[PDB]
């Protein structure tokens, strides 16, 4: 039964904890924002082979991922869990914070992502052979911009997509209700004392990102079959472990 | 799993 006090000691706990582990800072995406792909370099990557297109993709998603791995390890009571439980919500989880987190790096003015150094359009990413994943992702980035999240905010939400008590294969499953319950505490107060408790029936409905992390595996899978020797070689290894089936 | 690895 977490005190006032103790809720408050969380709200400032996880926003640290995401702050410590947010890979980029916001006012450097920010400033990148007026540094745009030429012409030229986009027919390069639209010109990309399959395999290079995806290969790098693997490389970008693992490294936004190993900083959501470290925003795990420091968020309050998840170290705390056992770790079957550990695994079970990152392994489901991961992806999805990393989806969420993204939205950072949107520009919604003219619908650019931040990929590479420099900030494309959706057609940069054609040479992928998956073009409504694609879409379907910018999509949600594009509803997620429009919340203009804080970074607080972020924090508190993407610690809540993490913390799921709904995960199947979970041994403490009440454990894991009584961290998500007091990370909604926190998170409900937060937003309160802001003033922001609008943008809760403005969140992703309950599937939506379960969605598109099975469209990801999905497309994947129509690549691997394909070219299945460059994934052996030269994927990351945790990549293959979250994604391949 | 690597995740355990990653996890210490
Ligand atoms: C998320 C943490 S931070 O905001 O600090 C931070 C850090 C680094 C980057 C650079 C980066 O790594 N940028 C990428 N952008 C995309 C992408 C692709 C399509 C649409 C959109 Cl909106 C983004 C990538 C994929 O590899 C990718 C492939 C297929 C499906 C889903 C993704 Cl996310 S990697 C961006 C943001």
């Amino acid at each position: 039964y977490a005190s006032l006090t103790e809720i408050e000691h969380l709200v400032q706990s996880v926003c640290k904890s995401y702050r410590e582990t947010c890979q980029l800072r916001l006012e450097d995406l920010l400033r990148q924002r007026s540094n745009i792909f030429s012409r030229e370099e986009v027919t390069g990557y639209q010109r990309k082979s399959m395999w290079e297109m995806w290969e790098r993709c693997a490389h970008h998603l693992t490294e936004a991922i190993q900083y959501v791995v470290e925003f795990a390890k420091r968020l309050s009571g998840f170290m705390e869990l056992c770790q079957n439980d550990q695994i079970v919500l990152l392994k489901a989880g991961a992806m999805e914070v990393v989806l969420v987190r993204m939205c950072r790096a949107y520009n919604a003015d003219n619908r650019t992502v931040f990929f590479e150094g420099k900030y494309g359009g959706m057609e940069l990413f054609r040479a992928l052979g998956c073009s409504e994943l694609i879409s379907s992702i910018f999509d949600f980035s594009h509803s997620l911009s429009a919340l203009h999240f804080s970074e607080d905010e972020i924090a508190l939400y993407t610690a809540l997509v993490l913390i799921n008590a709904h995960r199947p294969g979970l041994q403490e499953k009440r454990k894991v209700e009584q961290l998500q319950y007091n990370l909604e505490l926190a998170f409900h107060h937060h937003l309160s004392k802001t003033h922001r408790q609008s943008i809760l029936a403005k969140l992703p409905p309950k599937g939506k990102l379960r969605s598109l992390c099975s469209q990801h595996v999905e497309r994947l899978q129509i690549f691997q079959h394909l070219h299945p020797i460059v994934v052996q070689a030269a994927f990351p290894p945790l990549y293959k472990e979250l994604f391949s089936t | 799993t690597l995740l355990q690895l990653l996890l210490g």
